[PDB]
Formats: C-alpha cells, structure tokens, sequence
C-alpha cells in the first residue's frame, strides 16, 4: 500500500492541500520504495 | 548585443504565481527555470503574462503541473536559447504532466546548445509533430516524446497558410516524410538555410556571424547576434575572453573587478546559495579545485604544499 | 520520474 509516480503525487495534493510543498535519498525512498506513514508525508508541505 | 534587463539567477517557482513576476527584468537565467506544482492556477491567470525579455536560459528549463497553462507562446516568446550547461537527468527541456498545454509555442527557440527533451504525460500537447528538433538539437536520438495527445490521431496539427491553400511554413524531410514546420497555427517554425549551419539567420534569411547563436537582427556582424556561440563581451559574440577577461559560467566575460565583487559579497550569512568566488586557469569559479588554495590578495587558487587548509 | 519527484519534492 505504498505511493508512486502519479498516486505520489495525487496524496501530496491532498495532504499538502493550500500550503503548497516546501523548497530549499528523498520521497520515493521513503514513500515509493518503501510505505511511509502520514507523518512523514506531510513533511514535504510548506508551512 | 548589449541585454536590455538584468541577468538574474537561478529560479524555482512553485505552489502561486506571485513570486513568477521575480522574472519581470531578466534577458538570461543565469542557471535553471522550473515553473511547478500550480494546482489552483486557471487560464485567465496567464490571460495577461508574459516575459518578453527573456532571451536565454543558461541550464535548463523544467514545467510540471501548472494547471490552466495552455500555451507558453505569451509567456517565453523571445527565448532563443537554452544553454544546457546543467542539464536534468540528460534534458535541458522538460515538459511534465502539464495537464492542460495545449502546445508548446516557445516560437523563437532556435539552439539547445546540450542536453535532450522530454515532453511526456500532457494529455492535451499537440504541436509536437509539426516540430523539426533536428534544427534545434543535434543530439535527437536521446528525445522522449511519449504520452501526448499527439500519440493518437486526434491532434490534426494545422499550420499558417492551410485555410488559404498555402504553406507559410518552411517544409523540412525527418527520415523520409516531408513535413511542414509550426509552432501553432499562428506561428512557424524558422529555419535557416544550411549555409548558415548553427549560426542563424535574420528575418530575411540572411546568415548571421559565425559567433551568433540562432538568431541576429544583422547578418554578419558579431555585435547583432541575440545570442552566442561561445561568450559574451560588452554587446558582442566573442570565441574567447581575451586579457584582461576571465570565462564565467561558460557563456559570458567578466572583469577582475567584478569576479572580486562576488567574491567579497559572499562574507557574512553563508545561506541563500553563495560561494567566495576565485580566479583558476582564466575562469572565475565558485571555489578552488581539490588540491588548491586560494591565494588571498589576488583571488588566484595556487597549489598547496602538503594538504590543503 | 522517480528521479523527478526525488529532486522536486524536499521536506524539513
Ligand atoms: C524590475 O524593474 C522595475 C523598474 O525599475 C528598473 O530597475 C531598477 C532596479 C532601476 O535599475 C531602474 O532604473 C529601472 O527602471 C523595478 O521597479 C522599481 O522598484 C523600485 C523598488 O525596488 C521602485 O522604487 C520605490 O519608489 C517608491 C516611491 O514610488 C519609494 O517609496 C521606494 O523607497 C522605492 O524607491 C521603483 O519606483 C520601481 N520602478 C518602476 C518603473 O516601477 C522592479 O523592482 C524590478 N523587479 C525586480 C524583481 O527586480
Ligand atoms: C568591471 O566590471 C564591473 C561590472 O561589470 C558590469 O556588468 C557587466 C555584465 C557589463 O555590462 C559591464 O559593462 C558592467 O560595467 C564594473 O563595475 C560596474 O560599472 C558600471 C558602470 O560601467 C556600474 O553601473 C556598476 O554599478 C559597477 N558595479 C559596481 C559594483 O560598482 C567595473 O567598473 C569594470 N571595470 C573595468 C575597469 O572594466
Ligand atoms: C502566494 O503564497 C504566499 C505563501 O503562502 C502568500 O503569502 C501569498 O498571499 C499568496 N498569494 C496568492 C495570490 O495566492
Ligand atoms: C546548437 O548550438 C551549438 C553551438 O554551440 C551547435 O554546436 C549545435 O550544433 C547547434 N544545433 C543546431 C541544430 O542548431
Ligand atoms: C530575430 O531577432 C530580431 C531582433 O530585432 C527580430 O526582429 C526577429 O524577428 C527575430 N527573428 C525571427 C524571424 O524570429
Ligand atoms: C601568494 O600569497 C602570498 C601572501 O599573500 C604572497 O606573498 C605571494 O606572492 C602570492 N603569490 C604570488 C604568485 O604572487
């Protein structure tokens, strides 16, 4: 029950939601490769 | 030709369109341009945008889902060249799951300099087949262009003149079929003759100056070329920077002076991407090669005496 | 792709 490419993609949208992802190993080693929990994935939104 | 705005760095734009207008004054990106993740952007936010000024690009340019886009006709219509110094992943051009591209349009890019394109996943994107890469880049072989409506037969790409019963646009042979060139319906495709190879040619079919790259508004004349071949100096396309000149970022030249000004601005708060530049073998760099110092009075790297400090 | 989403999405 992970999350790649496009699904990836899809559950950031809607975890992310109006804060957009923040900027300045990564998510498909994480989320991809291996499930990662809600936890992790929300650190990729801006504040 | 001496730019008309700013050479600004590097950009990464994301989420709004607010910090897009950062753009408003640049003639080159010193470094990449990637335009992304614009999940609420509509076409009547791109109704009245546009970046005429902006002529090259040193890295490489990068769209992935901005949503509402329909064409970048208005938005990049000047941009000529794309250096590919940096490329992503091999590609200097990377049009990604752009929902809603309906065509390309980037009507003036004549030169990729390195680097291939990948244009994949735009359920909308025709105009692709009626694009000859071939007069853009030389290495065409390492394109992926796949997953567009262009797959199917649904595009119908109609070029300028069809209505009329005409071709306007130059007709071009990609591995036996002949083929006319278009950007959109409203826009063709330049091609110069073969006599002015890589160089360009003005409106009027006429070569540019062998130091031009992709387009002049005189022919031969290397203080007319939009861009160059190799570098830049005070408005005129140069093969090397002579003295008292260093080579910076493999495209323009610039004084001692000015090397040294980077250099003493990146002293306190070492973020937002800075580097104490030097001088080595007539370049100015963003820091010494292994096995180098720097040589404080002169920004010179000179070689160390057991280990480096 | 995978390198794509490497690169663009970042955390912190
Ligand atoms: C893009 O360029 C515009 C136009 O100005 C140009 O760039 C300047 C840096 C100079 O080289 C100019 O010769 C050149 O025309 C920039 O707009 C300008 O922004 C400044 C503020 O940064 C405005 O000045 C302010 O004026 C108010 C009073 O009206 C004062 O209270 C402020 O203290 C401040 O002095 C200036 O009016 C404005 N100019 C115009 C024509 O709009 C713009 O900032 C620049 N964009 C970027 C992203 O750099
Ligand atoms: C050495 O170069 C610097 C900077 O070069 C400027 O930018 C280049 C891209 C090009 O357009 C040059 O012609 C420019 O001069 C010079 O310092 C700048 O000088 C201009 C006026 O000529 C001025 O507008 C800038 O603000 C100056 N910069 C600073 C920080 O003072 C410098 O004078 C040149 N020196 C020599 C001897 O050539
Ligand atoms: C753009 O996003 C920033 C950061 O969240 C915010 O400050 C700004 O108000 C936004 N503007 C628009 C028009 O959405
Ligand atoms: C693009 O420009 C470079 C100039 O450095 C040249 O080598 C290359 O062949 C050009 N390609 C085309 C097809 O214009
Ligand atoms: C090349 O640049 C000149 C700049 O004056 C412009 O007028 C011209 O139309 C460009 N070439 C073509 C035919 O696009
Ligand atoms: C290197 O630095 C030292 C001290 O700043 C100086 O004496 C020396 O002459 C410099 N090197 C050259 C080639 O001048």
């Amino acid at each position: 029950e992970t999350l790649c490419g496009a699904e990836l993609v899809d559950a950031l949208q809607f975890v992310c939601g109006d804060r957009g992802f923040y900027f300045n190993t990564g998510i498909v080693d994480e989320c991809c490769f291996r499930s990662c929990d809600l936890r992790r994935l929300e650190m990729y939104c801006a504040p | 030709h001496l730019y008309p705005g700013e050479v600004c760095p590097g950009m990464d734009i994301r989420n709004n369109l607010t910090r897009l207008h950062e753009l408003e004054n640049c003639s080159v990106i010193e470094g990449h341009l990637q335009i992304l993740l614009m999940f609420k952007t509509r076409p009547e936010d791109f109704r009245d945008l546009s970046f005429p000024k902006l002529i090259m690009i040193t890295d490489y340019l990068l769209l992935f889902r901005v949503y509402g886009l329909e064409s970048l006709k208005d938005l990049f219509p000047n941009l000529t060249v794309i250096r590919g110094s940096r490329l992503f992943f091999n590609y200097a051009l990377v049009i990604f799951e752009m929902v809603h591209l309906k065509e390309l349009g980037l009507y003036n890019l004549m030169n990729i300099t390195r680097g291939s394109v990948r244009i994949e996943k735009n359920n909308e994107l025709c105009y692709l087949a009626t694009i000859d890469w071939s007069r853009i880049l030389d290495s065409v072989e390492d394109n992926h262009i796949v997953l567009n409506k262009d797959d199917n037969e649904e595009c119908g790409d109609i070029c300028p003149g069809t209505a009329k019963g005409k071709t306007n646009c130059p007709a071009t042979v990609i591995n036996g079929q002949f083929v006319e060139r278009c950007w959109t319906h409203s826009h063709c495709q330049k091609v110069c003759p073969t006599i002015c190879k890589s160089h360009g040619c003005t409106a009027e079919g006429l070569c540019c100056h062998s130091e031009c790259l992709g387009n002049c508004s005189q022919p031969d004349d290397p203080t007319k070329c939009v861009a160059c071949r190799n570098f830049y100096l005070d408005g005129r396309c140069v093969e090397t920077c002579p003295p008292p000149y260093y080579h910076f970022q493999d495209w323009r030249c610039v004084n001692f002076s000015f090397c040294q000004d980077l250099h003493h601005k990146c002293k306190n708060s070492r973020r937002q991407g800075c580097h104490q530049y030097v001088i080595h073998n007539n370049k100015c760099i963003p820091e010494c090669p292994s096995g180098y110092t720097m040589n404080s009075s002169n920004l010179l790297c000179t070689p160390c005496l057991g280990p480096c400090p | 792709e995978n390198f794509l989403h490497n690169s663009i999405f970042v955390p912190r």
